[PDB]
């Protein structure tokens, strides 16, 4: 009877009743949590295995050595030393596989063809048994870390997030520096006489001890297999008992309270942060009276904090609630952005923090909130959507050391106890003593005294003064705010349409009219009481400059600010919607439980056609946006490629500085004047998909259309009104470079294109295959071997119908180097497939067959595919079987010939384009570099345009 | 708004890719 | 591959970058 390899077997995991998925937990004889979960459907197997030890314990010697351990994993074991073993195993059996580091975890986790769990597991199982920790593994791969830092240094949020840490208690453990880099993780430790190698062996054999982990794995097989598998591969897994790390101390102590920090940003952000020290509630979770203050404060209802702080025109954005620290400590937030008006008014807005907070102590806890939080969660739980498997692996990993074995899968969603006396006690800490005041601008530049070691942050620290604390402790009741009322989007009712005698695979068209073209199908998968309704609205008018542009672009904000208090409700409800302006017009999407969404969408329409713009909220908006224009000069060299990219291929594209300059011309009176223009003359193509019938999707449709006609006196558009554009045709055997500077990183960008044709099932497929086998060598001779950057993305381009091979690049190495390398690369891939078996040739076949085949596992994934046919306007449905069809017919040869004609350096039509972003500072052993022809250097996107063909449109299915 | 999942947690790359 | 806290107009920031 007993296994001795087995502590003990767990009960029942209590699973949503929808949830078709099998489960067991079992503890280990070594102490490892384990979760199984048996899925004959899925495509995908999966495992997770999360070490609780993380970055909180690096030695305080070797910062980021935690962080540089979980790179080190993935370059080989004492069974599969080949340091790329485990990650091109997964890429040629469809899987993939990452991992992170938080301060207390260890994050590790894969999926792969169902086919081929244990060889997967198996590779993975060794990365804690015996790493080799490869010493010229190790001196390559800290330039990964090094630049996975470099990439951080200029974010705004990673600074913020470090500077926290800078200004607690300096002993604490909090203060460390968890990301690592050359300097610490290399330089330094030189200097020190340190073998890092060593460290790393250290490290791994003092810390990750079976007591400390947790493992999930996810197959086809039965739970009884699983059992076996996971007991054979993780047995040997060596117990030390380590006792897990606490922190009971607060990083933040008495000399830490009511202080103030005016931080210099590199966007131009205006943003207030206020924090309190609180106990970690996380053992509360039965309760969870954070969550209920959180949803609380962090209302966006009538009667709201949020609502207040945005008519007196100071903030128009807020977030409340709690947040970790580590086991021992957490805190309690409250964000707003702040406008210019707001950025004098900071005294007042935590004088309104704190009278809302008092009107919270004054009306005491409220049993009627816990039961929506309550019930919302319990239908959230009952109708949750089936997870890709990765995601679910690595999420239970994490959270099977916090919840007994049988409630892991429902701990986090069910609400079970009231407690007045712990919602009072976390109230009892939001208060002006134990307060902490962060204030980000630029007009601070200039005035700051401290600098932030590890990102170079320039700030201030002030006693915040005790008449300031004096005149927030005593915070009267303002009558401006209410709890909120019952939520009214409450969905209840639940029920499954029965599937129509004439229900259809696919979405079929039920209506092609000049106003409207409807797609629907109702779901024959997920049965899941929701839905989405998706809306391309087209209009010349969004798009015809970039005056027009601004203009849609400000109305559909203003409209979702204007909906914001309304609309909040149906968003705690589990009914959400996305409205935003596109180059064709504009775009709408509802989704969720399908109860109470027609009155949504009807509200939405209705604003929208008899829209009135208050005339302050526009100013403030307006403000906001062409900042947000300007803070493009701060995104990443890499992100700056791809968008110049963008604009030099497609026929129509307005810049960033186009969009700026056109910014002034937006007065109100011409805002006004857009409105009705745009809404005069429109076509709607719309994809409505769920539990829904087919009599109500025509209802959905018409109701939208009627409401348009009523309010807005909406006509049809021509049908030849519906541009789509084209991409500029490249010139057999051109090479262009454009070349541009990022003035705020250090680094540079590139992505190199090789245009191939129009897409087409041949044409794809040879694409397709190309990327998948070129896939994880890119990875691992620009990255691992050469190490260029962290950044290293190879694969298709899809846009406007045409496509091509991709290269991104972010690297301290200049651009024409960086051409050289992936060059270099390109033919030790020719070599390469020459050089392959057949067998591994279809090995690819089948990955990619696997990839493209992966059926979606909810709604919305399938709803994406659809529409993705939609708006492309190829209405392939049925593509994934016809082109893995096709590509099951293909040989080397075919491949060889394809890289012949398109890509190799010789290529007769090769067509490239490269996008060249110098770093900041820039002025303008290894396989060997083709030479390259003189590149033409394009000087003016326009004529660079002007001189070239455009590629036809794409032929409709 | 309520901190979100990645606020009020620490979200690996593949938490934030779901949102794409 | 680190994180963070994700919070606000920098959970939107991020999204963008992934």
């Amino acid at each position: 009877m007993n296994n001795p390899a087995i502590k003990r077997i767990g009960n029942h995991i209590t699973k949503s009743p929808e949830d078709k998925r099998e489960y067991r937990g079992l503890e280990l004889a070594n102490g490892i949590k384990v979760l199984l979960i048996s899925d004959p459907t899925t495509d995908k197997s999966s495992a997770a295995l999360d070490v609780h030890i993380g970055s909180l314990s690096d030695p305080p010697n070797i910062a980021g050595l935690s962080h540089f351990l979980q790179h080190m994993l993935f370059l080989g074991t004492k069974k599969y030393p080949k340091e790329n073993e485990y990650s091109q195993f997964l890429s040629e059996h469809a899987g993939s596989s990452n991992a992170f580091t938080s301060g207390e975890h260890t994050n590790y986790y894969f999926d792969v063809s169902h086919e081929h769990l244990e060889g997967a597991l198996d590779r993975f199982a060794q990365f804690f048994l015996s790493p080799l920790f490869d010493e010229s593994a190790k001196d390559r791969e800290v330039n990964a870390v090094d630049s996975e830092h470099e990439k951080n240094v200029m974010n705004d949020a990673w600074r913020l997030f470090q500077l926290e840490k800078a200004t607690g208690n300096p002993k604490h453990p909090f203060s460390k520096f968890g990301t690592g880099n050359k300097y610490t993780l290399e330089t330094r430790p030189n200097q020190e006489g340190i073998d890092v190698r060593q460290e790393l062996l250290k490290f791994h054999s003092a810390y990750y001890s079976s007591n400390l982990m947790a493992v999930v794995v996810l197959g086809r097989e039965s739970l009884d297999d699983l059992t076996n598998l996971v007991v054979k591969l993780f047995s040997e897994v060596e117990n030390k008992n380590v006792p897990l790390p606490e922190f009971p101390e607060h990083p933040f102590q008495e000399e830490h309270l009511k202080q103030l920090y005016k931080i210099v940003p590199i966007k131009d952000i205006r943003n207030l942060y206020v924090t309190f020290p609180i106990p970690d509630l996380q053992k509360y979770y039965k309760s969870n009276p954070g969550h209920y203050l959180g949803h609380l404060i962090g209302h966006e209802g009538p009667g709201s904090l949020l609502s207040e702080l945005k008519s007196k025109g100071w903030v128009n954005t807020l977030v409340g609630g709690q947040k970790e620290g580590a086991r021992g400590f957490m805190f309690f937030i409250i964000n707003v952005d702040l406008t210019e008006e707001g950025l004098l008014h900071v005294e007042d807005i935590i004088l309104h923090m704190f009278q809302y907070i008092q009107k919270l102590r004054a009306e005491g806890p409220q049993e009627w909130v816990f039961q929506e939080l309550k019930d919302l969660n319990a239908v959230a739980f009952r109708f949750k959507d089936k997870e890709r498997p990765r995601g679910y692996t690595s999420k239970i990993a994490g959270i099977l050391h916090y919840y007994p074995l049988e409630e892991v899968l429902t701990a986090e969603y069910l609400l079970e106890e009231f407690r007045p006396d712990l919602i009072e006690m976390v109230l009892d800490k939001l208060r002006p003593e134990n307060v902490r005041v962060a204030i980000v601008s630029k007009s601070f530049e200039g005035k700051t005294d401290r600098t932030e070691e590890w990102y170079g942050t320039q700030y201030k620290q002030e006693a915040i003064p005790d008449e300031v604390i004096k005149k927030w402790q005593n915070a009267d009741l303002n009558g401006k705010f209410k709890l909120p009322t019952k939520n009214e989007f409450i969905p209840t009712n639940f029920e499954i349409l029965p599937l129509e005698k004439e229900a259809t695979p696919y979405p079929a068209l039920i209506k092609d009219t000049a106003m409207s073209k409807l797609w629907f199908k109702q779901d024959d998968k997920f049965f899941l009481p929701k839905a989405n309704l998706n809306f391309e609205f087209f209009s010349p008018f969004a798009y015809v400059d970039p005056l027009h542009s601004n203009m849609a672009y400000l109305y559909l904000e203003l409209l979702k600010d204007s909906l914001n208090e309304y609309a909040y409700a149906a968003e705690l409800a589990g009914l959400s919607y996305d409205l935003q302006n596109t180059i064709y017009g504009m775009y709408l999407s509802v989704k969720g439980y399908n109860d109470k969404q027609p009155i949504l969408l009807k509200k939405i329409i209705e604003k929208m056609a008899t829209f009135e713009i208050d005339e302050k909220r526009f100013e403030i908006i307006k403000e906001a946006y062409m900042r947000s224009l300007n803070n493009f000069r701060a995104e990443q060299p890499h992100q700056h490629a791809m968008y110049y990219l963008r604009l030099l291929m497609t026929e129509v594209a307005w810049t960033k500085d186009e969009l700026k300059e056109a910014l002034d011309d937006v007065t109100l009176p011409r805002l006004k004047a857009f409105i009705p223009q745009l809404l005069s003359r429109l076509h709607i193509e719309a994809l409505l998909h769920g539990n829904i019938t087919k009599q109500a999707a025509l209802g959905i449709m018409q109701m939208v259309e009627d409401t348009l006609i009523e309010h807005a006196h909406t006509k049809p558009l021509l049908p030849s009104q519906l541009v789509r554009y084209r991409e500029v045709q490249l010139p057999d055997r051109g090479w262009f470079v454009y070349q541009q500077r990022n003035e705020v990183h250090n680094n540079s960008g590139i992505e190199i294109y090789y245009q191939t044709d129009m897409q087409s099932t041949s044409e794809n497929m040879f694409l397709e295959l190309f990327a998948q086998i070129i896939s994880e060598p890119a990875f691992n001779t620009l990255r691992t071997k050469e190490q260029l950057g962290y950044i290293v993305f190879s694969g298709p381009r899809r846009a406007n119908g045409i496509q091509g091979l991709r290269f991104i690049i972010q690297s301290e190495k200049p651009p024409h180097y960086l051409e050289s390398r992936v060059e270099a690369f390109l033919i030790t891939m020719e070599k390469s497939i020459e050089d392959m078996t057949e067998e591994a040739f279809q090995k690819h076949i089948q990955a990619l067959a696997i990839r493209r085949l992966d059926k979606p596992k909810k709604l919305s994934a399938e709803s994406a595919k659809y529409w993705g046919e939609i708006i492309s306007q190829q209405y392939n449905f049925d593509r994934d079987n016809t082109e893995v069809a096709y590509l099951k017919t293909l040989t080397k040869e075919d491949i060889i010939k394809f890289y012949k004609e398109m890509l190799a350096v010789d290529a007769p039509r090769r067509h490239k384009v490269s996008v060249h972003v110098l770093a900041r500072e820039m002025d303008s052993n290894l396989s060997q570099a083709p030479a390259l022809p003189q590149p033409e250097v394009i000087q003016n996107m326009t004529e660079f345009k002007r001189g070239l063909p455009l590629f036809p449109l794409v032929k409709p299915h | 708004g309520i901190v979100e999942q990645c606020c009020t947690s620490i979200c690996s790359l593949y938490q934030l890719e779901n949102y794409c | 591959f680190v994180n963070q806290h994700l919070c606000g107009s920098h959970l939107v920031e991020a999204l963008y970058l992934v």
